[PDB]
């Protein structure tokens, strides 16, 4: 992540991020809504950071330092460029909604009142079809990526040295290769939980309550389609094992 | 330190997310309780052995039977949770959660954990449950379920007061280290 956004999302909550004199001006229900919207954006910033560790630190470092056989780096990091493009664009929209809502003279005090429309847009039309295609592919290649990683780590000295080198710093403690793969697979199923809690505190404006209800339904439709589209790929699986599913 | 993986499973109302949050912070949040848990790697020393214990939640995956099993590869210990204020969450343990974890995590120890133990003597909880002819889960009901499902053991905790939380994760670390 870039320092400007890390500092904007350093606090444990929106109520601790804004100035205390600005917090005091709002009703408790608004503070509760803003704290959950802040968690959605903060966790999206961290999810895009997970995808940058996968593309920049791991994938590109392996291409630039190691002599892996062709198709092996794509096997370890399936769909990572497409996932980065989807989430970096979505994060850009969330951060621009916050930036437009800042008070003049402040880089920290804002209230987002209209999140629902942004979520309906992300989870409908071509962007939703792209998210469905990409996660159905990624999640079907998840087991194969883990097995390929374990095989290379156990048998290739230069690969083991590379992994131990780039994952040594304390800031990578939660982000080894296998951990990044599962953080990405689990991201999509965090959205209903976050949207439902934002909706619980968004009844004050009926258009907002309706738009978040529509977004929640679209996200659950996407998840149902991805879940029905998954079949784990396995290296060396024979056609007979597949057609006898 | 050796690296081990823990996964928590259980129904949506079981308190799994709150349990992971309270353990990873050593605190019940005073200002904002997070909605979700990403992951965490805890440094734990149990009985003189140092372990890096990676922690994972399955919250949000309960309705998605093809996404949820992607959380299980190479798990070393399972925490299987139910809430003491919900006999319904305990009823779903033996024939829904247990056959799934035994299939995807063969031979992995399961610790059955009764969450929200502070609600066993909460008057509001006892009144709401009595309307459905129910009562908070009794300790013997939790131990008998753990015994029946072949759990490594039975433990109780309260994420709200932190009572019992350190003990659950130290025991999960010991279970993960066993042959
Ligand atoms: C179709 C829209 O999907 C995208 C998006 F929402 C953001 C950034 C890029 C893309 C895209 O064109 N692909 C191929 C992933």
């Amino acid at each position: 992540s870039m320092e400007m956004d890390e500092k904007d999302f350093a606090a444990d909550s929106w109520s601790l991020a804004v100035d205390s004199s600005f917090l005091q001006q709002h009703k408790k229900e608004v503070m509760k809504q803003q704290d959950v919207i802040y968690e959605l954006i903060q966790t999206e910033l961290h999810h895009v950071r997970t995808l940058k560790i996968m593309t920049r630190l791991f994938r590109t470092g392996m291409l630039e330092e190691l002599h892996l056989e062709p198709g092996v780096v794509q096997g370890l990091f399936p769909c990572v460029d497409e996932l980065s493009d989807i989430h970096t664009r979505f994060l850009s929209q969330l951060l621009e909604r916050r930036r437009q809502a800042l008070c003049p003279g402040s880089t920290r005090n804002f209230v987002i009142h209209r999140l629902g429309d942004l979520l309906i847009s992300q989870f409908s039309g071509p962007s939703a079809e792209q998210m469905c295609k990409t996660y159905s592919e990624f999640c079907s290649r998840h087991s194969k990526a883990l097995k390929l990683y374990k095989e290379l780590y156990a048998r290739d000295k230069r690969f083991q040295q590379f992994i131990r080198k780039v994952t040594r710093p304390a800031v990578l403690k939660r982000h080894g290769v296998q951990e990044c793969i599962l953080l990405v697979t689990q991201r999509i199923t965090k959205y209903p939980l976050l949207i439902s809690r934002i909706l619980q505190h968004s009844h004050g404006i009926e258009e907002e309550r309706q738009d978040l209800t529509t977004a929640l339904g679209l996200v659950k439709e996407l998840l149902s389609n991805v879940d029905e589209g998954i079949y784990q790929l396995e290296k060396g699986a024979r056609l007979q094992e597949i057609y006898n599913r | 330190a050796i690296r081990k993986k823990l996964v928590i499973v259980g129904d949506g109302a079981c308190g799994k997310t709150c349990l992971l949050i309270v353990f990873s912070k050593d605190q019940f949040p005073e200002v904002y309780v997070p909605t979700v848990f990403e992951n965490y790697v805890a440094d734990i020393e149990v009985d003189g052995k140092q372990v890096e214990l990676a922690l994972w939640d399955t919250a949000g995956q309960e309705d998605y039977d093809r996404l949820r099993p992607l959380s299980y590869p190479d798990t070393d210990v399972i925490l299987m949770c139910f809430s003491i204020d919900s006999p319904d969450s305990l009823e779903n343990i033996p024939e829904k959660w247990t056959p799934e974890v035994k299939h995807f995590c063969p031979n992995v120890p399961i610790i059955l954990v009764g969450n929200k133990k502070d609600l066993r003597n909460d008057e509001h909880t006892r009144r709401e449950l009595a309307k459905m002819k129910q009562e908070p889960v009794k300790p013997e009901e939790g131990r008998d379920m753990a015994n029946r499902i072949g759990a490594f053991g039975y433990m109780e905790c309260s994420a709200k007061t932190k009572d019992g939380v350190r003990e659950v994760f130290e025991m999960a670390t010991r279970a993960a280290l066993q042959a």
